[PDB]
Parts: structure tokens; sequence; C-alpha cells
């Protein structure tokens, strides 16, 4: 965000739902849990330009 | 037929939208819109969205559009502007029945319709996913998370609704 | 991409045109506006139900309850216009001009 | 003092303002 | 001929005339949303497709 | 005297003004000590003293 | 403090203070008709705040010591001068009327401000709604040019629309031959030469215009001279109304809070009076206006904001 | 004294638009 | 651009490691100009309220100088931080990328053929 | 004062300006370079943290 | 920008008919856009004169587009100088003169002659040198 | 004051662009400017020609 | 409207904008935009005049349409990527889709047609809120998603913003319409640099914030809405007209005044990005703003327009307003050029 208050004080407001491989009710998966988990861990700590 | 049943419901959805978008009488536009509102629920129902499908019936068919009829009963332009009243509305209605008839035929023949996006005209049933949901309805568990994880949305949605009632009376109070 | 998704997307686009292509009844304009969101509400359900984005089943209601809020504003402005002017015409709703 | 209308203006096309312009230069129309 | 007529007309007055001639027609609007929203529909239509902004 | 009524600022608002000196001397005494503590900590961190 | 938004939030309302002695009664009538005498008697017998007729220096009365400032410094017009040459080329007539309209408009605000801040009714002479009877009179004989009417009206809607009408209006009905009777006993040579036509032209505009159209929004009781002197009769008549028509028996604390906002701001109440439409009688050129403003500024007390002028004795300037 | 604006200058800046036309005349 | 550098904790006006820089000296010319701004507000503050400008409410404009100076001072440390930060990771990059920064050859002006244009 | 003051002082002026001049030219090059490649400290456009990944076993083995 | 690409593909002062066709297409499309806007913001009270309004605007813009198409190309053909900016300048002024003919006023035609001719030189200046108006983010 | 006004300000408001005014403006405008350009250009186009091939003498010309 | 109700309505509007700037989820971004809209209309309705009703109706229709159109950009990005995070999105049509959706909220392109008219209808205080605070929320999204924007599409929208925004300003009598046309012109300056470097897009924002607070609250203090009404203010309070002409010159961008700082830095950035024709044309159109800026300055304080005898009462009384933060506003809005290198703090 423009002002990442969530990161500063560490209260999760929306990011619990921003992607489908996060915690889900009753631990049931999305359609592409396997793929997006792979993409997410591929593009972590890399940067938007390089991860493209 | 039942091969492309969701092809059908999507089609009345388009013609229902062309109805009120053609700017007919606000009640008639409401009639065309609720027809689209009715058929759209079936599209969601066919995907298993029973709870979401039933809501639009409740709060959009029996909800918003009911109070819309009040303003139509309040507006009451001196003559009905039903489809026969004007000729542009016929032209708007007639036109809106062509291109969607054109591209379905375009999509039914070779399926390579490239309007804005690339789009496949294959049967509606394909994109469905195979897998049991056990005993928990996926739609129900998703919505019930409103009070488990959707805490933040609940506050903001509630607060805006509270502000929703403060504004409405204030603008309508007429000083 | 499945043929149905065209039908909602084109439904929005023609609903979008009706919202912008005016006539003489902004009451009819509001109908295209709420029809506009109905396609948005409808389409959003398809992807979310299709992709099993379980926690994302949230927003079809959230989008509904907020799009419905604009009806409260829009219809309230309707009667406000229909009180200083009596009617819901749009050509007469040009007192600003300069 | 000269306010505005003794200040020179545009060409006098027709004789009416030709007469006015002649008076503006304190001279008759036969010599203006 | 030059200092008080032409040199003041070529650069300064022509730009001043052009600005005024195109200040009025921009500001001369009708106040009716039907035309304004029609202009928006053109803008959405042309921007999305015609100038290849999407591709 | 001239105006028949005591105008709102016609009297010294003692509670408000005394606050203004109070915050300013606070604002200053914070600054000098903040400048002081920043100095030797920078000196200590960067070697020096 | 004042009625600032903090005050209203913390509990300062308006409906608590006001009571049945909260009215905007106006005693009014023709020239020299003794309306001011009757207005005082109503004020004394009702415990009701009185407001004398707003003159040229009424604004001067409110500000500073209340001493009437110079006509050049305040008014650029004299009623006695208007008496001498009603159709003077300098525009003394319209300048008199427009300044008078502003003075009573300020007076109307002062009445409302005191009423809303105390709950005590206000009685004033010749409310701004009745001020048109003079301009109509000054228009019939051509004492002012026709255009003065539209400007005076243009100020009237942009100002008098917000100020709501009185509760009950007291009218001292006095016929012109009677008006032609007392003004000799007054003695001031300027008011002898008032035309019987002017006393006539105020009367019918008073009769056929002021009373009837304004009657639908407040009680109107007509008294001739005998019922004007009978203070006992008129005062119980004033007490014997329900006062239903008019906006006053409809508003709540919300409007009164907003109403006291506009009235308390003394610049706002007459802000639209200085309307930028230009006419010869009221417009003053830059050089004359600037020089007078310097003359106004160099006066004591007015050099700075109130409570900030060292010349009059504002101590602690360095601390205020 | 130096020239100062008058009703001629003021009315030049007064109205709906200082650059008027037949369309803006009304 | 430093919008997503590794370690930027959000909503942190002055990160802790910025303390390793020489703090702005109490009479830094930039700082006194910040104090000027506080004073310049004070004079006009009495002007709008129609007070004896310079000698009017010594308390009022005195607070203005204090407020502007402190808010200036912390701004200057933060300003000095980014410029130090901008130069720091700059230098760390060029050593990490020697191939993209060749050392240009050392030729004196004697061997350089710079053509000459007469003025005539 | 002596010309030595102006001579040495102007030499320092040239030294300061030269280092400033070459740094700006380097700054524009680096800014261009690391914007494109992206393997630099700044210009790191935001991504999604791998922490927000549910590794607990799901109700379906194919995950 | 395929429609614009047509003009760039044809070498300067070569296949003048193609350049004229490419140029007039640019003018026709540009005239259509402004005409559609003018219909929108300014209501064409009757439909038929609405087609008259867009007809005038398109016919004009095509004329400037067409005339600039020949004059630029034939001048490069005649003088065997494709890189010369003057090729567009005369064409630019030629286009401006056509505008004066459509509006029937020498003053507007003269003004359009100078401005359009100057811009016509400048755009050719950019094409030769490599000027970019909408430069991509570089730093 | 009429004479000063007519000779200072009351020119452009009464000016109308006509072929007589237009041609005279061009003739007295760009005309002399381009004429001098050609004269100075060819003179300089002869001067540098002479010195370039060493056909001119500036033996004692130093303070140019 | 009850002050407590008014305070809450402003409180939600501020929070709604605050919500947009602090949300990492696209849905919440929309939530902030709509609930900010949901409370913007009643503030415009505070005066409740038929002109205001026309203004509020115009404002709601365009803002609701833009916000509703914004949803598809989220939905289409969702459809092609399944990502609710507000980052570099993954669809040129969706990227195009939102860019005009947000532009209509800001009013840069022909979309800008609502900006002048709504300001004319509604009160001076409401116009101050609409033209200053209600521009942070749409800008916040653009700053975050700047890396995904098509350079050609955004630069154009910025161009017509300064182009038309400055051009029509020459033909405005009412000061409210002048301010809005100035706002549209200033909108282009920040938006033009937005794809290149977002740091001085913000720098332009706070600076452009400063004059508009300075000008509008000066205008409120003047209690004048027309050029002629503003002209008469020299007689009452000549000093205020003096500061306004400083800000008028400053907002025009003449050095060393503050308003030159944004434009100077903007030209510097795109010059670094090899775009050198683009900055030049905007600078040329910058004088267009300066013209009616001068015209107002000529009418306000540089000359001395005629006054009315009824102004004499205004001399006797005094202003009751407190014009909070006005003293520091103009000083921070006219002489801050020497403190330019402080922009690195924004970075
Ligand atoms: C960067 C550098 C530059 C920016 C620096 C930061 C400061 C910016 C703002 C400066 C001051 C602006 C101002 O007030 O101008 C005068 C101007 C006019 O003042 P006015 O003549 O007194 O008239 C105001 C009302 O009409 C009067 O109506 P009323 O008579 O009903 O009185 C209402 C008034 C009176 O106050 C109250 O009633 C207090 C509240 C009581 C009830 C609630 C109590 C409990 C809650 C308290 C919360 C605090 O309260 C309010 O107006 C509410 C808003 C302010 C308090 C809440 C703030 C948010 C939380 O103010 C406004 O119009 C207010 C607009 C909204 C706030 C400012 C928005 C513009 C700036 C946005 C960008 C900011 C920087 C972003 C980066
Ligand atoms: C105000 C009343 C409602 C908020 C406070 C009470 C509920 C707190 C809550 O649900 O917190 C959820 C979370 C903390 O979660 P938690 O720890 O309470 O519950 C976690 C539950 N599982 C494990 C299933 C995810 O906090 C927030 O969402 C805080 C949002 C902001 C609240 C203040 C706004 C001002
Ligand atoms: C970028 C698009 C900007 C669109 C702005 C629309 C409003 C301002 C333009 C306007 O109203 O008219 C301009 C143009 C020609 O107008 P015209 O037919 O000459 O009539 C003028 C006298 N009424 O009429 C138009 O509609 C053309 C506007 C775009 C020109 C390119
Ligand atoms: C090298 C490749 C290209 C080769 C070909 C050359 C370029 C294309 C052709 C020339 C285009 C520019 C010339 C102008 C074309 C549009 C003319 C037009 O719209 O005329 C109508 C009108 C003017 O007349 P008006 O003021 O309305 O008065 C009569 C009223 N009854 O208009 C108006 O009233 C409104 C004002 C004019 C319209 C707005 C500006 C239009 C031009 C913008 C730039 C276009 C650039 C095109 C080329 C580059 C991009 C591809
Ligand atoms: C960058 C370029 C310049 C930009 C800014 C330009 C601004 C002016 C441009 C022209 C403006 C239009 C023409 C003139 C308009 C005048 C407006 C006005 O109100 O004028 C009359 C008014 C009368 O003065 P008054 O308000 O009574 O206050 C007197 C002082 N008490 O006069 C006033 O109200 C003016 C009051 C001025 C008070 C000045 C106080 C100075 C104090 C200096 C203190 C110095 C301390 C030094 C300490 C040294 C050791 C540290
Ligand atoms: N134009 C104008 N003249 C007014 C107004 N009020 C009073 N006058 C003039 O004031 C002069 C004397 O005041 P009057 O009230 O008429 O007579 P009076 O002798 O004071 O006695 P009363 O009527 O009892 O107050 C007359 O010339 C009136 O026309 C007003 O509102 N407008």
């Amino acid at each position: 965000p423009f002002f990442d208050v969530q990161k500063r004080l560490g209260l999760d407001l929306d990011r619990w739902m921003t992607i489908q491989s996060a915690e889900q009710p009753h631990k049931i998966p999305g359609r592409c849990h396997a793929f997006e988990k792979e993409w997410i861990e591929c593009a972590h700590g890399i940067g938007g330009i390089r991860a493209e | 037929m039942t091969m492309y049943i969701a092809f059908i419901l999507s089609t009345i959805f388009v013609i229902g939208f062309v109805g009120f978008s053609s700017k007919p009488s606000p009640i008639y536009g409401g009639l065309g819109l609720i027809v689209s509102g009715g058929v759209g629920c079936g599209i969601v129902l066919n995907f298993g969205g029973s709870f979401l499908g039933l809501m639009v019936f409740l709060i959009y068919l029996g909800g918003m559009l009911v109070v819309f009829g009040y303003t139509t009963a309040m507006a009451t332009e001196m003559y009905p502007e039903v489809w026969v009243s004007n000729k542009t509305v016929f032209g708007a209605f007639v036109s809106g029945l062509m291109m969607e008839f054109c591209m379905v035929y375009y999509a039914l023949k070779e399926e390579e319709v490239e309007i804005i996006f690339k789009f496949n005209g294959l049967g509606d049933w394909v994109i469905y996913d195979t897998g049991d949901s056990g005993f928990f309805s996926e739609e129900a568990m998703g919505i019930a998370a409103l009070y488990s994880y959707g805490t933040w949305l609940v506050i903001v949605t509630g607060w805006s609704l509270l502000i929703g009632v403060v504004v409405i009376m204030e603008i309508t109070r007429g000083n | 991409m499945p043929l149905v998704y065209m039908n909602i997307i084109m439904a929005f686009a023609i609903a979008l045109a009706g919202l912008l292509m005016y006539r003489s009844h902004l009451m009819s304009s509001l109908l295209c506006l709420e029809g506009m969101m109905l396609s948005l509400f409808i389409m959003s359900t398809l992807i979310i139900l299709n992709t099993h984005f379980t926690l994302a089943n949230m927003m079809p209601i959230i989008l509904l309850v907020f799009a419905a809020c604009e009806a409260a504003l829009g219809l309230s402005l309707l009667v406000m216009v229909s009180n200083t002017y009596g009617t819901d015409y749009v050509q007469n709703l040009n007192l600003l001009q300069c | 003092h000269v306010t505005k209308d003794m200040f020179p203006g545009p060409y006098p096309k027709t004789p009416e303002e030709r007469a006015a312009a002649a008076k503006k230069y304190n001279m008759r129309v036969e010599d203006y | 001929l030059l200092d008080l007529i032409w040199l003041e007309t070529i650069l300064p007055k022509t730009t001043s005339f052009i600005q005024m001639k195109m200040s009025i027609m921009v500001s001369n609007q009708k106040g009716l949303i039907k035309l304004y929203f029609l202009s928006f529909l053109i803008t959405i239509m042309i921007s999305m497709t015609l100038f290849n902004y999407h591709e | 005297k001239f105006y028949i009524r005591e105008p709102p600022h016609g009297s010294p608002d003692w509670l408000k003004v005394g606050l203004t000196l109070g915050t300013s001397v606070f604002l200053w005494i914070y600054l000098i000590k903040q400048h002081k503590e920043d100095v030797l900590e920078y000196k200590r961190r960067n070697g020096l003293e | 403090l004042q009625y600032g938004p903090l005050a209203f939030v913390l509990g300062e309302r308006t409906t608590r203070k006001l009571t049945e002695t909260s009215k905007v009664i106006t005693v009014d009538g023709n020239i020299c008709s003794g309306k001011g005498r009757l207005a005082r008697e109503i004020a004394e017998k009702l415990g009701l705040r009185h407001f004398p007729e707003a003159g040229i220096h009424y604004a001067d009365s409110t500000t500073g010591d209340g001493k009437p400032l110079d006509v050049q410094l305040s008014g650029n017009c004299s009623l006695e001068k208007f008496y001498d040459d009603p159709k003077s080329n300098d525009g003394n007539s319209y300048r008199l009327q427009s300044w008078l309209y502003a003075s009573r408009l300020l007076q109307y605000a002062d009445a409302l401000e005191h009423l809303l801040s105390t709950g005590q009714g206000v009685v004033l002479e010749r409310s701004i709604y009745s001020d048109f009877v003079f301009l109509e009179a000054m228009y019939r004989q051509g004492f002012i040019r026709k255009q003065c009417v539209e400007h005076y009206n243009e100020v009237k809607k942009v100002t008098a629309c917000e100020y709501l009408p009185p509760h009950v209006v007291v009218y001292v009905d006095v016929p012109v031959p009677e008006i032609q009777s007392r003004i000799q006993k007054k003695g001031n040579p300027h008011e002898m030469k008032i035309t019987a036509a002017y006393l006539q032209d105020i009367e019918n505009a008073y009769k056929k215009t002021f009373l009837p159209e304004m009657s639908e929004k407040c009680e109107v009781l007509q008294y001739s001279a005998r019922e004007a002197e009978d203070a006992e009769k008129v005062v119980e008549d004033i007490e014997y109304l329900k006062c239903d028509k008019g906006p006053w028996p409809d508003q709540d604390d919300r409007t009164f809070h907003r109403l006291r906002m506009l009235v308390q701001n003394k610049l706002e109440v007459l802000n639209y009076t200085t309307i930028p439409v230009y006419l010869p009688e009221i417009t003053i050129g830059a050089h004359q206006s600037d020089r007078v403003f310097q003359k106004f500024t160099e006066l004591p007390g007015r050099k700075y904001s109130p409570g900030y002028n060292e010349d009059v004795g504002d101590k602690w300037i360095w601390l205020k | 004294r130096q020239w100062q604006p008058d009703v001629e200058w003021a009315e030049q800046f007064g109205g709906a638009v200082m650059y008027p036309t037949k369309e803006t005349a009304h | 651009m430093m919008s997503g550098r590794p370690g930027r904790v959000p909503l942190q006006f002055l990160p802790n490691e910025a303390r390793s820089l020489p703090p702005p000296k109490l009479t830094d010319p930039r700082l006194v100009y910040m104090g000027f701004l506080g004073y310049c507000s004070g004079l006009i503050d009495n002007a709008i309220r129609r007070r004896p400008v310079v000698s009017a409410g010594l308390h009022r404009q005195l607070l203005y100088v204090t407020s502007f100076v402190f808010f200036g001072y912390y701004l200057l440390k933060r300003q000095d931080y980014m410029y130090a930060l901008r130069d720091h990771d700059m230098f760390a990059y060029v050593k990490s990328h020697p191939e993209d920064f060749p050392e240009k050859d050392k030729k004196t002006y004697g061997e350089i053929l710079e053509e000459f244009h007469p003025v005539r | 004062d002596g010309p030595e003051k102006n001579y040495e002082k102007t030499m320092a002026i040239l030294q300061i300006e030269a280092e400033k001049a070459e740094l700006r030219l380097k700054e524009l090059e680096v800014r261009r370079l690391m914007r494109a490649r992206g393997d630099g400290p700044w210009y790191q456009y935001p991504t999604i943290d791998k922490a927000l990944i549910d590794h607990s076993p799901k109700t379906t083995p194919d995950n | 920008k395929t429609l614009l690409h047509k003009y760039s593909d044809i070498p300067e002062g070569t296949e003048c008919h193609r350049k004229a066709y490419a140029s007039t297409s640019i003018g026709g499309a540009t005239g259509l856009i402004v005409s559609a806007y003018s219909i929108a913001l300014k209501p064409p009270a009757s439909f038929l004169e609405g087609v008259a309004r867009t007809g005038r605007y398109t016919f004009t813009s095509a004329a400037i587009g067409a005339i600039f198409g020949l004059t630029s190309c034939i001048s490069a053909q005649v003088r065997e100088k494709p890189d010369d900016p003057l090729n567009y300048f005369i064409g630019g002024c030629a286009g401006g003169l056509t505008l004066g003919a459509r509006t029937r006023s020498y003053g507007i035609g003269a003004a359009a002659c100078a401005y359009m001719g100057l811009t016509a030189a400048l755009v050719k200046m950019g094409q030769l040198e490599g000027w970019q108006v909408f430069a991509e983010p570089k730093v | 004051i009429r004479w000063t006004y007519a000779r200072s300000a009351n020119i452009y408001p009464n000016f109308r662009p006509t072929p007589k005014t237009s041609l005279l403006g061009a003739l007295f405008g760009i005309g002399p400017l381009f004429f001098w350009y050609y004269v100075f250009k060819t003179d300089r186009d002869k001067k540098e020609k002479l010195i370039q091939e060493g056909k001119l003498d500036q033996t004692f010309n130093i303070s140019y | 409207m009850n002050p407590i109700i008014y305070t809450t309505l402003i409180m939600t509007v501020m929070s709604g904008t605050m919500l947009v700037m602090i949300s990492s989820h696209w849905l919440l971004i929309w939530i902030g935009f709509e609930m900010n809209l949901l409370a913007m209309i009643p503030v415009l309705m505070k005066n409740f005049n038929p002109r205001a009703t026309e203004a509020a109706t115009k404002y709601f229709l365009t803002q609701a349409t833009a916000s509703m159109m914004l949803m598809m950009a989220i939905i289409i990005n969702l459809l092609y990527s399944g990502q609710w995070t507000i980052t570099k999105m993954f669809n040129p049509v969706a990227m195009t889709m939102m860019t005009m959706a947000l532009a209509m909220k800001l009013g840069l392109s022909p979309f800008h047609f609502w900006v002048p008219e709504v300001t004319q209808g509604i009160s001076l205080q409401a116009g101050l809120l609409l033209l200053t605070w209600q521009k942070l929320a749409p800008l916040s999204v653009l700053c975050q998603i700047s890396q995904s924007i098509n350079p050609n599409l955004m630069l154009t929208m910025a161009m017509l913003s300064i182009l038309i925004g400055g051009w029509g300003g020459l033909n405005q009598t009412q000061l409210r319409k002048i301010m809005a046309y100035s706002s549209i012109a200033h909108m282009g300056w920040m938006t033009a640099v937005l794809p290149y470097n977002t740091t001085m897009t913000i720098l332009n924002l706070l600076i452009y914030i400063t004059m508009t607070l300075a000008m509008f609250m000066l205008l409120i203090h003047s209690s004048a809405t027309t050029t002629l009404s503003l002209s008469h203010t020299w007689n009452k309070m000549p000093v205020i007209t003096s500061l306004m002409m400083v800000t008028l010159l400053s907002m025009g961008g003449l050095p060393p005044l503050s308003g030159f700082m944004p434009k100077w830095m903007i030209i510097q950035e795109m010059t670094k990005n090899e775009s050198i024709i683009m900055p030049t044309l905007m600078a040329m159109t910058a004088l267009l703003n300066l013209y009616f800026y001068m015209r107002l300055a000529y009418s306000s304080s540089l000359t001395m327009f005629p006054s009315t005898n009824n102004m004499k009462m205004k001399w006797q009384f005094e202003h009751t307003k407190q014009m909070k933060l006005l003293p520091t506003m103009i000083v921070l809005s006219t002489l801050v050029l020497p403190m330019t290198p402080a922009l690195s703090s924004l970075n």
C-alpha cells in the first residue's frame, strides 16, 4: 500500500484473502493452490522487474 | 438443449440487459432488468452458487428494484415511454439484438473470437472442476468466514452502512 | 476463455453504454448503473466459484452491499431533483451552465 | 478635459459619423 | 507598418487571437450531462481500441 | 474606553499564552538535548568518541 | 464562549432559553406617526427589548463608542440634504435609502442576535420588509432613477430572504391630513417641506402592498391614532395571538444554531449589501474611496482590531 | 493622479464571460 | 524509486541506522532558513488579524519559530538520510558491477585530436 | 589578500564541482541501469511474501 | 498504430500514390474523431445537418492530409532530397492553404500555412534525428 | 492629444490586413533582411575562400 | 447540518481516503473510494440550493460511474491473474481500463467536464475539500500501480489536462470556475511525471495542496465568489489582496516563488528520461494559467477597482473567523524554493 500500516503494527487486515494459497476455511484448497504457491515462492524477495 | 444450457441463460442475460440499457420506460426497464436479474441467478446456480444465487433474488430482485418502482411511481412522466412510444428505443433494442447474435455465430463456427480478449466458444460445461466438496458446501464456508476472517470488512461495511443512513436522511431533509 | 464470460462482459459494456448514452430520464440512467453492477456481481461469482477462491466468496456480497448503497444516494438525489424541478428529466438539469 | 469621444476612432463610412468626425476635429464636413 | 502593425500582429496578436478563439469554445459548454457522458463514451471507445493503447 | 464592549481579545488570555511559552521552552529544551544525544551517539557509533 | 460548533456540541441549544416572550414584533407606520412612542410603551409593558429606528449613524452606534461618525466617514448622505433637493444629481436620495436599508438590516440582525442569545422578544421600528415603502415613495415622484428599484430589490432578495419575517406587526394607521398636521409642530425646517404626495405615496404602498402580502406570514393588527395611544389595549392584543403562520413556529435547534452563525458574524449579515452592481448614486471611485479609507483608518481605535489599538490604551499588545 | 479603473474597466471584467459571443450573449 | 529497498520499515520517519550520520549542526544555514519561515508566518499572522504586526503578540510568533525549527530539524536529518542512503547503495552497486563501469583510458590532451574551428 | 588565496580557493571550487559533476553523470547511468536489470537495492517493486502460504495438508491430496 | 505505420513504411518521395493514400487516411480518421466529438459536445439539432457537420470536418481534414501527401512526396521526388525538412515545410504550408480555402479566409489560411508548415518540418526533424515525444521510462 | 492618439494607439484597431498592407510589410520586412543576408553571405563566402587557399594577406593583422 | 454530524461526515471522508492509501487489497481500495463518495455528497448538500443539487447530482454520477468502471479493472485483473494485491497488474486491457476509471475521478481528460461545474454549484468550503482532499485517493492508486502504466496513454491524459485546463481558464469570471480550471491544469503536471518518477508526483501534490488551501481559505476570508466581488475587497482589507497576489504569482510558477519548485523538478525528470519535447510544451501552456492569474491579480490588488458606499459598514466591524493554519499556509506556499532538496524525504 501507499502507507503500509499493516506491516508496521502487524495486524492482518486484508492480506489473509489477497491470494488463494493462504489459510483457507476448513483447510480446503483453491483450484490452483499448487501452481500459485510455486509462483509465489519463486517471486519472493526478488522484485517486480526481475520476477516478471 | 442441456448440452449448452448455460449458453442459453447467458443469452437471455444479454437480451435482458439490452432491454433496460435501451432506455425504455423505467418500469419496463425494471421489467427487463429483473428478467436479467432472474436469469442471472440461474447462471450462478449452475455453478453451485446457490447461496449467492438466492441472494440476488432476495436483495436485488426483491430488494433494490422494489424501491426503484417507487421512484417510477413518483416520477410518472406525463405519458408512458414504453417501446412503442419512441422509435430510437426500438432502434436501440433492435440494434442490441444484432452484434451478440453476430458474435455467437462467429463463436459457434470457428470459436476464435478476438473481440478485445481472445475467447473460446466451447461448451459452457468444460471449465468446471472435478472434485468432491465433502460435507462442507464451499459456498457456505466461504461466506461464513465473514465473522471469522472478514472482521475488517465487517467493520468497514457496517460503518459505511451506518454512515449510509446518516447521509440519506440529511440529503432528503431538505434543510 | 469460455463463451459465457463474453456474455457478462458484453452485458456490462452494453449496460455501460446505456449509462453513458443518455435520454431524458436519469431514473432510466440509474437502472443501467445498477444493472452495471449486477453484471459485475454476477461475473465475479463465476470466477470465484470456478477457481474455488473460498475466502473470495466474500466480495460478491461486499460488492453488492456497497453498490446497493449508491442506490440510496442516487435515488435520494432523484427525488431531490424531482422536488426543485418536480420531474426526473436530464435536459432541464443544466442550471449550472456557466 | 477630453473624456473619450473627441479621441479619434475608425473610418467614417457614411456621412452621419463623417459629420460627427468633422466636429471631432472642429472643422466642417465640406473640408473634412 | 512594422512596429505598430505587423510585428505586433505576427507573434503577439496571432497567439493572443488563437488563445482567445480557442478559449471560448472550450469554455462554451452546455451543462447537460447527456453530451458530457456521450463525450466520455467516445473517449472510452477511442482510447481502448483506436489508438492501440491496449496493444 | 472606546469600544463599549470588551472585545474577545481585549484582555490577555493568560491561560492560553502561558501555554505558548510552556510548549516553546519544551520545544527548545527537547531540541538541544536531542541535538546533544544525536551528536555523541553518532561519534560513538562512527568510531570517534 | 460564543455559539461556535464546540458550544452546540457541548450542549448549548437555543430552544431552552426562548419562551412566550420571544417575538420579533415591529411597531411601524407612516412618517412621524408616533410609532416610536408606541414601540417604547410595548417594550416597557412587556419586558421586551426595544430597538430605536435605524438612522444613518445606527451602524456608528454599534461600533466603537457609538458616537455618530462623520457623514463623509459614514453615509455620504444626509436626510436633511435629501429634503432640500430630493432629485439632486449627486444621488443623495438613493444613497440615503440604501444606507438606511443596510442600517435596519444590521438592526434586524442585532435584534435576532439578542433574542436568540437571551430568549427575550425584540421590538423595532420599520423592519427591513417595510423599508420598500420609502423607496417606492422616492420612486413615484422620481426622487431616484428607475434603476435604483432593481438594485434595492437585488440586495433585498440576496439578503432579506434568509432573515425570516416577524411574529406580529403593529401598524399605526395615520391619514395624510393628520401627517400634514404634526410635522409643523415638529419644527425642523427640513421636514416641513415634505410633499403631501410623498406622505400619500408611502401610505398606499404601505396599505395595498406592505400589509396584505406580508400578512400571510405573521399577524397584522391595524391601529389608528387612538388605538395607538392605548398602550393597554394594544399590549393585551399582542399577547392574545397563537402566532401560527410564519416560519418561526416550525424550526428546531438545528436552524437556530445556523441562524446564530450568520447573525453573529457581523461581516456576513451585510456581506451582500456591498453588491458589485455599479450605479452612479452608490458607486464611489477608487481615489475618493481610498482617501476616505485612510481617513477612517487614521481614526483612533480603528487602526487595528478591537482590543489591539495602543493609542486608546490597549495594554499588553505584545502579549495579546 | 495615476489612472485607476472605472466602470468601463469593471464592466469589461463583469458578466458571464469577458470573451463573449452570440452563443454566450443570453 | 527508495520505495521498496530491503529493510525499509513503513511509516518510519527516521530509521534507527540513520543515527550513524553527522547530525545537522544547530545553526545549519538550512535550519535557520527554516526558522525564517516560522518568523515570516508570525508577522503576517498579525496582519490578517489586524494587529500591530511586528510588536503584536510576542508569544504567538515566538512559538512559530520554535515549531518551524524543530519540524525543520527532524526534516533535515531525514533529508540527510536519503542522500546518504542514495549514495551508499550507489557505491555498493558499482563495486558489485565492475563490468558495467569500465575505467576510461588515460590519454592526455596531447594525443587527443580535437579539431579547431576558427572564428574568422 | 594575496593571489594565493584566490588560486588555492578556486582549485578547491573546481575539485568540488568536478566530483559533483561526475557523480550526477554516474547517477543517471546507474538509475537507468538498475531500473532495467532490477538487481539493485532501490526500484525493487513490491511482490508477495512467501510467508502467506498455507503449507498445512488440505482436504484434497492433489495440492 | 498500423494506420500511421502505412505512412512510415513508404519511403519518402517514392510511390506517391501510396503516400497520398496513407496521408489522406490519417486526415480522414482525424477528421472523423473531431467531428464525432463536435456532434457530442455541440448538439446537431437536426440529424441531417449533423451528417453535414461531420462531412465538412472530414472533407477538410482529408484535404489537408491529401495535399500534404503529394506536396511532401513529389518535392522529395523532384528534388531528389528525401532527408530535407523543407519537403514537409512546403507540404505543411500547402496543407495550411487548403484549410484557408475550406474556411474561405486568407488570414486563417496564412496562419495555418506558417504553423502547420513549421510543425511539418519539426515532425520530419524528429523522424530524422530520432526525437521521441512519448518516451518510455528510462531512469 | 488627438494627433498623439492617432499616431500611437489608433493604428492597429483601425488596421486591416490588405494586399497593400501585406505586400508593403513583406517588402519592407523580410526583403531587406534577406537582401543583407545574401550580401553578407557571399562576402563571407569569398573571404574564407581566399584565406583557406592562402590568397589573402594578414601579415600584420593580429588584434582581430 | 448538525456540527457533530458534519464532523463525522468529514471524518469518514478522511478515513475513506486514508483507507485507500493503506490497503493492499483491491477490494478495500474500492471500499475506500465508494464510502468516501458516500459521504462526499451530503457535504455538497450542506447549503442545499438548486445549484448545489445540480452540482451534487453531476458529481455523484461521474464518480459513481468511474468507481463502478473501476471494478471491472479489478475483476478483469482477477480473471487473468487471480491476484487481489494492488501491484503491477497483468492485463493491458485492465491496465487501460482503470487508467480512465481513475482519471475520471481526478478529471484530467474530457472526463474533467464535471470538475468545473460541481465547484460552481457548491459552497466555497466544500470546493476546498473537493479540490484538495478528494484528489489524494485517486492519486494513491496511481502511485502504487505506476510501474504497469502504458506511457503513451497516461502522458496523453496529462497533456489534455494541462492543455484544456489552462486554455478555458482565460474565459472564466467566477473565481470558483477559475480555481477548478487551475486544478485541472495542475492535475496534468503531476500526472505527466507519474510514470517516470513518483517521488515528485507527491512533491507536486503537497505543494499544489498548499496554494489551493491558501487560495480558497483566502477567498473564504474575502467572502467573495466573483471577480468583481473580489475586486471590492481592496477597500475593506487591502492586505489580504496583497497576499493573494503573492500566491497568485506563486501558483503561476514564477521564480523564486514556491510554485516554480514543482514545475522545475518535473521538467528535470522527464529531461532525464530523454523526453524533452513533452516538458517544453507543458511549460509553454503554463503561461496560459498565468494569464487569468494576472487578470485576477490585476483586478484584486495591482490596480484599484471602484468600490461601493455600502462598504463603509464593513470598515466598522471585524472578521469573526479564525482561518486556522492560514498564517503558515501562505508562507509555506510562497517561499520554500531554497528548501527544495528536502524532496528526498518523500523518497
Ligand atoms: C506524416 C503522417 C501524417 C500525414 C498527414 C498529415 C496529418 C493529418 C492531416 C492533418 C491533420 C491536422 C489538420 C487539421 C485537421 C482537422 C481540421 C478540422 O477539424 O477542421 C474543422 C474545424 C475547423 O473549422 P471551425 O473552426 O469549426 O470553423 C467552421 C465552423 N463551421 O476544427 C475545429 O473547429 C477544431 C480545431 C481543429 C481540430 C483539432 C486539432 C486536430 C489536429 C490535431 C493533430 C493531428 C495530427 C495528425 C498527425 C499525427 C498523428 C497521427
Ligand atoms: C518576492 C517578491 C515580492 C513578493 C511579495 C510582494 C507583496 C506586495 C506586492 C504589491 C501588492 C499590491 C500593492 C500594495 C498593497 C498594499 C496592501 C495593504 O493593505 O496596504 C496598506 C496597509 C496599511 O498598513 P497596516 O495594515 O495598517 O499595517 C501597518 C503596520 N502595522 O499595508 C499593510 O498592511 C502592509 C503591512 C506591512 C508590515 C511590515 C512589517 C515589517 C516588519 C519587519 C521586521 C524586521 C525585523 C528585523 C530584525 C533584525 C535583527 C534580527
Ligand atoms: N428611506 C428611508 N427613510 C426613512 C426610513 N425610516 C425613516 N426614514 C425617514 O426618516 C424621517 C423621519 O423619521 P420618521 O420615522 O418618518 O418620523 P419621526 O418624526 O422620526 O417619527 P416616527 O415616525 O414616530 O419615528 C422621514 O424623512 C422618513 O422618510 C427608512 O427605512 N428609509
